[PDB]
């Protein structure tokens, strides 16, 4: 199959990497990106709680919203990576590794 | 009517607790959901009053 | 090949939640050991959190949507109008999900799978809003509709329930028919579906004398078809029975979203393919009929959900009329009109689902309510106002661009339909503020108070209501960028 | 109710029902004043605007017309209310109304008691 | 073009105040009424205040306008608005400040009843009044104008005596918006030609004939509704009838000048030649207008319908006055329009010192009423005599100089408009003797209370400025003639 | 002088207090929530401010390649 | 003239549903089945078009409109037999209480 | 002596833990 | 006590849709639709005002003409509120809206039928 | 129905089918009048703007 990275709006910062594999974006996760990750967790496992409380599976809510959470945590951590190694995003940290390794 | 104002004014703080959280489960219903799901919710006999008391 | 996805993460997070919301509450509602919990708020808050981690992926990944825009130019395309369109309708749809936990929790309606259809709708709404191509179009068009169909007949031992998702399958089908008949038209003669395509074969021409007919009637069978999607006249009357019968959080919802997503279809499809002339006069007829029909039929009307409707019918004209005039300042007022539209509607909706936990069904209902909740009063007559465009409050801003467009593109005729329609509107708005404050009724119907979520979202559409005007810059600025980047 | 209609108490709005007194099945018509004291039985009918006297005894079935001053035990009519002292009577039950704000600003949703009942069980064991 | 003022005492603190006023009334409780009712007079009381000290600062000399405040919408700054005053607003803020507090004052009595919704209502009607008088700029004076209709509906409705205020509200609303909406159309026009609707710049910009006659039309269907011109004047009796003491006096004292008001700030500088094409037309509307409308108010029999119908005849009298487009008439037609607003104004208190009381406004209950409330009487027949424009009060001075300025111009007009002068006799001593003079009716009426301290107090102020117009108006006119001077130059240089 | 925060917060309290009276409950319930408010619509002041700014610069850009294409015509 | 025949076929058929709504108005079932007539014509369309153009986006879109009809009949009789459910007949004199 | 509900802790647990984010997530952005 | 609830009482049969005859009673100056509500003849849910602007002939009765001529005329918003509630659209001659019948001491005796109650709970 | 009303039915509508033929022969064959028309329509409306725009 045919593919083609190429965005409609160019990157405004130093192109790290163009189309960076995936193990390499989930080791580019930063300290801000474990953060979001963490946030986002914590918050729908909190969500799931409070809510499952009144039907009575305040446990297996929890489980559900942390389920959620962590699929969004995790997709806005490495969208977040791959825009800052693609040059999307401001990547000062990016280029200062690039650019030593 | 005696009877049942010294059996509400003689329980417990649990029981109390127990018996509130039924009214709320029981106080409306959606019986079009319960066919659907096939299952029949039925009042709890301690939210039951005696027939003596009822008007009829 | 992982990255190419990107495009479509927030789509992908929300089928992929909707589908755990699914297994989860078919799961934990047939449970014996649970005795079978109600979990339609806990699907609700579930859902509502999923629409909000949607809502931050796609705003905070701007330039990624964008990613790979050739490898995905023959399914959708994703730019500026389109990034600020789905935000909007995620917004939307979050709003109308809050306003239903005490409808849950108070009528005991304890379908989860009205969530799910909702989530499923909205997708439908958010692939309608990129689509870039009739087929695609369709598709998401269809998958919207069958949502709606079956949420209008929810309530399903309900006499008007079930006649609203009748006559809404039937006309909907029947207008769904004709649109593809249109796409159909349209591929003979031009051998082309993409928007892109359908704009190099079209621009230039016109009617040229030998004007293919065939693409003459592709246009207009899908502009009839959109036109029975924005309740327009003379294809509206399915619009004020299926929201009267339709269960009250769903007239909400199908009061808003698809409107945002229908006229984003209808700038990308023809304010971008190029017949001209025509395709603008059928929409200016239209909204005149609309206006006119609407201002009267909304004036015969005692009952709350049935003058809300038709209300919507005569603001659809309002706002289609920028879009006849086919400028950059009709398409930014265009924008404008239904971003203020629907925020004033879920003011409105917010009010009715409040005092629907005590049955309101007529107008006469709200007597004495400046005495029973002075407050709720105040607030719904802010509203009311604002619907009759009085300023300074939003909705003269709406009413101010009619005028502005009708003394531009020179239409006097229009402009003199506008202040009788709009006077009419007046009329039957403020005796909405006569029946809660001038009335001394016999009998009083005294009202539960609200729960916090409507009044944390009405406290908010409030005070947007009566201060917009004092900061209107965001909103002007931000459609101005819309209506830019339908060409650049 | 003897008279054969329905025997809920209904005490509608603007009613101020003076203190000591007992209601057993009676309806009381909107804007109204019950005198201090006073009695009314078993499917009696106040009508809207009227007042009662202090220490006032309706018997069963008994009635009340609109616009009237009654009193006495059994009550009987007094005198035609004027216009004003009509006006008058929904002020009261505002003013009333007015007077419990005070009162209901004196308590927050939750007691404190609950903490003397945990230190009389712990100085229990 | 951040055009600040360098004054203390400025435009924006003036229409701050009764904002913070209502502002603060809103989270008070309805048990704390002493405080709600002290709250709102001293807000009132201190943006009367405020208003005085404006017109101690103001500067007699210049025709430019005055206190220039700027205040920015967009930082795009395309669209900016201006506020500012000349000698034709000045004194219409004034007696706005002035009125207002009267009318809180004369709802004393009923605070317990009508609540802090009746102050707050009428202190946010003190805050777009001031406003619309204020504003530099054809698009704010039309938003301003239209937002007093929400709270004067809701004045009329809910503190109506009876329910044909229902019927009246309606009216009021539908009449006047028609009214703006037809001045709208013609801002947009405006706006098309100039791509701008600050008033400055449309005084120097040039208008065809042919767009100067039609603009000229759709800002005339705007002001001669609110004037109200003939046929378009039978709102005016059931509002002004329906509406509570306060409202009818913000209605008649204050609502009433605005078309008046709007034909002096915007049609007659701005469209020169349209204004003086159909001057024979004003003439002969305002002419109809006394002759008629003076007719049928001699043959009303309910007490505040003849004051509603005296006010039409009053004000197409001031449309007369400031269509003749000279010193006189001019000048005139603004003594005319403030000295209105006291002479009805007082007058409406008057009826509703009768209608609180007795509770009827049917000439056939009363009568023989010095006898039992002689100091009501009294005052009752000076603004009777205010109101037939007798020589020494305040409403002659308009009166006579806009019939001057007629003359200098037409005079048939002049001498269909001098006819007043025995019609308004006639229907102002029919009502005083009938209410006042002849014997009492004790089947009808037979308990009887004067005025009271603060209805006295209320009616002092009304007769100082009667008398201090009616005997020194040079300290009015001396303030407006250089603003006048230039309004009536507009257009000519020669 | 009137900063973007201030009015936030007093919008933010305001909403608070709105919303304890539309459900007629006391204005003051729970005043921790107030606290909250106040910081959140703060924040949201600020925010639409700088979203504001931010918008322009976009529009300038957008508004300066329209005018650019369409000066091509007469070239 | 075969490409006029072939259209021809699939028009009638379109205008065959259009006449089936204009004649049924006591019979909402035959309404249902007159618009899966439209939906067949227009599937039709596509198809002929194709085959002319020797282009296959007509012959994906046929495809999947045959989904979409699939979808769109299994709801519709959904609620069709919930509305007789509800009344207990299927005559349109009792689904006509919403009006106005 | 100790909290016994086990999903009650986890829930503090994870609520501990969005409210230390957002505070870390505001302190390095 | 000179002055009884037994003076406003107005003695009535209504016929329900089983065709069963019941005695009902309702005061005098009171609506027939506040006497069929006493008992539950008609849910009182569904008509809580007696304003024939919050009214969908949920209150619909039906009257012989023997006391069809002790009520006033229908009015036309009557008229037109039947006619339009009717699942035929048809103006049944004998069909009253029974929040506008006022009782009164004249009316002592009348029969009156309740015909199937018609869906008013709006989804 | 009846077959043979089926049969009768289909044979009625065979002939229309085939009359339909002819009219598509019918407008196929006028094509050229059809586009001479269209030359004088077309034209008339240029040397109308073209006289029109002399002054
Ligand atoms: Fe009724």
């Amino acid at each position: 199959m045919n593919t083609d990275i190429t965005a409609l709006e160019k990157a405004q910062y130093p192109v790290v990497d163009r189309n960076p594999a995936f193990t390499k974006v989930v080791g580019n996760f930063s300290t801000l990106d474990y953060l979001r990750f963490s946030t986002i967790t914590g918050i729908s496992v909190t969500v799931g709680y409070l809510s499952g409380i009144k039907p009575g599976i305040k446990g297996p809510s929890m489980v559900t919203g942390g389920l959620i959470g962590l699929m969004g945590g995790f997709m806005y951590a490495y969208q977040n990576s791959a825009g800052r190694l693609m040059g999307f995003f401001p990547n000062d940290g990016e280029v200062a590794s690039y650019q030593k390794r | 009517l005696a009877q049942i104002h010294a059996s509400e004014n003689s329980k417990s703080f649990e029981q109390i607790e127990v018996e509130r959280a039924l009214r709320k489960k029981y106080a409306r219903k959606d019986e079009d959901y319960d066919s659907m799901l096939g299952i029949t919710r039925e009042t709890p006999p301690e939210l039951i009053l005696p027939d003596n008391v009822l008007p009829g | 090949m992982f990255n190419l996805f990107l495009a479509v993460f927030p789509e992908i997070f929300i089928i992929n939640a909707t589908f755990i919301l699914l297994i989860h509450g078919v799961v934990f509602s047939t449970s014996k050991k649970y005795d079978y919990p109600p979990l339609a708020s806990n699907v609700g808050w579930l859902g509502l959190l999923s629409v909000l981690i949607t809502l931050l992926l796609l705003a905070a990944g701007a330039p990624l949507l964008t990613i790979a825009h050739l490898f995905w130019n023959n399914l959708f395309r994703r730019d500026n109008f389109t990034y600020f369109c789905q935000i909007f309708l995620l917004l939307s749809t979050a709003g109308t999900i809050s306003m239903c936990f005490d409808f849950f929790d108070q009528e005991r309606f304890d379908a989860f799978e009205f969530i799910v259809l909702i989530l499923l709708s909205t997708c439908g709404m958010l692939f309608m809003i990129s689509a870039y191509d009739l087929i695609a179009m369709y598709l998401a068009i269809e998958l919207q509709s069958l949502c709606f169909y079956v949420i209008a007949a929810s309530k399903r031992k309900s006499e008007f329930s079930t006649e609203a998702g009748l006559k809404y399958l039937i006309l909907g089908a029947f207008s769904s028919g004709i649109l593809l008949f249109g796409c159909s038209m349209i591929y003979g003669s031009t051998g082309a579906t993409h928007f892109d395509q359908l704009a190099k074969i079209l621009t230039g021409y016109e009617i040229t004398g030998a004007r293919s007919s065939g693409i003459f009637m592709g246009i207009l069978f899908i502009a009839v078809g959109f036109l029975f999607k924005i309740t327009a006249v003379p294809f509206h009357m399915w619009a004020p029975d299926i929201y009267e019968g339709s269960p009250t959080p769903v007239t909400a919802f199908l009061s808003i979203a698809p409107k945002i997503s229908i006229f984003a279809n209808i700038l990308r499809v023809f304010i971008y393919g190029s017949y001209g002339a025509t395709l603008q006069q059928i929409f200016f007829f239209c909204s005149i009929a609309s206006m006119i029909l609407g201002a009267l039929a909304a004036m015969a009307q005692t009952k709350v959900k049935r003058l809300l409707a038709y209300s919507s019918i005569g603001h659809v004209g309002y706002i289609c009329i920028g879009f006849s005039c086919g400028t950059i300042e009709g398409i930014q007022s265009l924008l404008i009109g239904i971003f203020i539209y629907a925020l004033m509607t879920m003011d409105a909706f917010a009010i009715v689902l409040a005092l629907r936990q005590t049955r309101v069904k007529y107008i006469a209902d709200l007597g004495a309510l400046a005495k029973t909740n002075p407050i709720l009063a105040i607030t719904f007559s802010i509203t009311m106002f604002s619907y009759a465009g009085i300023p300074p409050l939003a909705g003269f801003c709406s009413k101010f661009y009619l005028f502005f467009a009708a003394l531009g593109c020179g239409a006097y005729f229009l402009a003199l339909v506008g202040v009788v329609t709009s006077v009419i509107g007046c009329f039957y708005y403020i005796r909405l503020v006569k029946r809660m404050f001038f009335d001394t009724p016999r009998t009083w119907i005294l009202y539960e108070p609200m729960d916090r979520n409507k009044s944390l979202l009405l406290a908010m559409t409030s005070f947007f209501i009566t201060l917009f005007l004092l900061y209107p810059s965001p909103l002007f600025s931000v459609t101005h960028q819309m209506a830019l980047s339908l060409y650049l | 109710s003897p008279t054969g209609l329905p025997a809920q108490t209904l005490i509608d709005r603007y009613v101020t029902v003076g203190a000591y007194s007992l209601l057993r099945s009676c309806t009381i018509e909107p804007e109204c004043i019950i005198g201090q004291h006073s009695i009314l039985m078993e499917g009696s009918l106040v009508e809207t605007r009227s007042i009662l006297e202090a220490g006032s005894v309706l018997p069963p079935g008994r009635r009340i017309p609109s616009g009237e001053l009654w009193g006495g035990n059994p009550a009987r009519f007094i005198r035609t209310l004027t216009n004003e002292e009509t006006l008058e009577i929904p002020k009261l039950a505002v003013a009333i109304n007015h007077l419990s704000g005070d009162y209901f600003s004196e308590f927050l949703p939750y007691s404190t008691i609950y903490l003397e009942v945990e230190k009389f069980k712990k100085s229990l064991g | 073009l951040e055009h600040f003022c360098e004054c203390y005492f400025n435009l924006s603190g003036l229409i701050l105040c009764p904002v913070l006023g209502s502002i603060i009334l809103l989270f008070i409780p309805n048990s704390r009424i002493r405080l709600i009712r002290l709250i709102g007079l001293c807000a009132s009381l201190i943006t009367f205040l405020y208003s005085l000290v404006l017109w101690i600062q103001f500067d007699s000399s210049t025709a430019k306008f005055q206190f220039v405040e700027s205040l920015r919408w967009l930082p795009y700054e395309n669209i900016n608005f201006y506020l500012g005053i000349d000698g034709i607003s000045l004194f219409f803020v004034i007696l706005t400040t002035f009125l207002i507090p009267i009318c809180i004052l004369v709802g004393w009595s009923g605070m317990r009843s009508y609540g802090k919704e009746y102050i707050i209502a009428f202190l946010i009607c003190e805050f777009l009044m001031i406003a619309v008088f204020c504003m530099l700029d054809l698009l704010l004076f039309y938003v301003f104008f239209e937002s007093v209709l929400i709270p004067m509906f809701i004045i009329i409705g809910v503190w109506g005596s009876r329910q044909r205020k229902i019927k009246a509200a309606y009216q009021f609303f539908l009449y006047t918006l028609l009214g703006s909406l037809f001045m709208l159309l013609a801002i947009l026009l405006i706006l098309f030609q100039t791509g701008t609707t600050d008033l400055q710049i449309l005084l120097t910009t040039e208008f065809s004939e042919r767009r100067q006659i039609f603009l000229w039309i759709a800002f005339f269907a705007s002001f001669a509704v609110k004037v109200p011109m003939v046929p378009v004047h039978i709102w005016l009796p059931e509002a002004h009838v329906e509406a509570p003491t306060a409202g009818s006096v913000i209605l008649a004292g204050i609502l009433l000048k605005f078309g008046t008001y709007g034909f002096l700030r915007f049609s007659i500088p701005m469209f020169p030649e349209a204004t003086l094409c159909f001057t024979p037309f004003i003439y002969t509307l305002s002419a109809i207008a006394i002759i008629y409308t003076s007719l049928t108010t001699l043959r009303q029999i309910d007490l505040k319908k003849i004051i509603a119908y005296s006010s039409v005849a009053h004000m197409n009298l001031v449309t007369i006055g400031m269509f003749s487009l000279n010193i006189q008439g001019i000048g005139g037609s603004i003594l005319l329009m403030l000295s209105h607003g006291l002479v009805s104004s007082a007058l409406f208190l008057c009826v509703g010192v009768l209608y609180d009381r007795h509770k009827t406004r049917l000439v056939r209950y009363y009568g023989g009423l010095v006898s039992t409330m002689p100091n009501f009487s009294t005052i009752f027949f000076f603004f009777t005599l205010a109101n037939m424009s007798l020589p020494g009060t305040s409403s002659f001075i308009g009166e006579f100089l806009i019939l001057v300025g007629a003359f200098q111009r037409n005079s048939l007009v002049a001498t269909l408009a001098a006819l007043g002068m025995i019609l308004g006799a006639a229907y102002s001593l029919w009502l005083y003797n009938r209410v006042v003079s002849g014997n009492l009716k004790p089947d009808f009426l037979h308990k009887f209370s004067d005025l009271n301290g603060r209805e006295v107090f209320i009616f002092i102020p009304f007769l100082v400025g009667l008398v201090w117009m009616g005997v020194y108006p040079k300290v009015f006119l001396d303030c407006m003639h250089t603003s006048v001077s230039n309004l009536v130059q507009h257009g000519k240089f020669h | 002088p009137i900063s973007a925060t201030m009015v936030g917060a007093l919008l933010g309290l305001g909403t608070q207090m709105y919303s304890n009276a539309l459900r007629k409950l006391p204005y003051m319930r729970h005043p921790w929530e107030h606290v909250v408010g106040m910081g959140l619509g703060a924040v949201f002041a600020n925010q639409l401010v700088k979203w504001d700014v931010k918008l322009k610069e976009d529009l300038d850009v957008m508004l300066a390649k329209a005018r650019a294409a369409n000066e091509r015509r007469y070239f | 003239m075969d490409l006029i025949k072939y259209f021809t076929f699939s028009m009638i058929i379109f205008i065959l549903g259009i006449w089936g709504i204009l004649l049924n108005r006591r019979n909402i079932l035959i309404m249902l089945m007159s618009i899966e007539l439209m939906l067949l014509a227009v599937n039709l369309n596509f198809l002929v078009f194709s085959v002319s153009l020797d282009d296959m986006m007509g012959q994906v879109f046929a495809l999947l409109v045959l989904t979409v009809a699939a979808a769109e009949s299994a709801i519709g009789l959904a609620i069709f037999v919930i509305t007789f459910r509800v009344r207990g007949t299927i005559a349109v004199e009792f689904i006509n209480s919403i009006q106005g | 002596k100790v909290s016994e509900d086990k999903n009650r802790n986890y829930a503090v647990v994870a609520g501990v833990v969005a409210i230390v984010g957002s505070i870390g997530w505001y302190l390095k952005a | 006590g000179s002055k009884k609830v037994s003076d406003r009482i107005v003695k009535l049969s209504a016929i329900d849709p089983d065709g069963y005859k019941q005695d009902i009673i309702g005061l005098s100056g009171q609506t027939l639709l506040r006497a069929l509500t006493h008992t539950g003849l008609i849910d009182p849910a569904s008509h809580r005002l007696d304003d024939i602007e919050a009214c969908s002939a949920e209150c619909e009765v039906q009257i012989a003409e023997e006391w069809l001529e002790k009520l006033p005329p229908r009015t036309y918003d009557e008229e037109y509120v039947l006619k339009r509630s009717s699942r035929s659209r048809i103006l049944n001659k004998h069909s009253r809206l029974g929040c506008q019948v006022v009782l009164t001491q004249e009316l002592q005796g009348m029969v009156v039928a309740v015909p199937e109650a018609k869906p008013w709970d709006i989804p | 129905v009846k077959v043979l009303t089926y049969f009768g039915m289909t044979l009625a509508a065979f002939a229309f089918w085939q009359s339909m033929d002819k009219v598509h022969v019918w407008i196929a064959l006028h094509q050229d009048e059809k586009q001479e028309r269209m030359e004088k329509e077309a034209e008339v409306r240029r040397v109308r703007a073209e006289l029109l725009r002399k002054a």
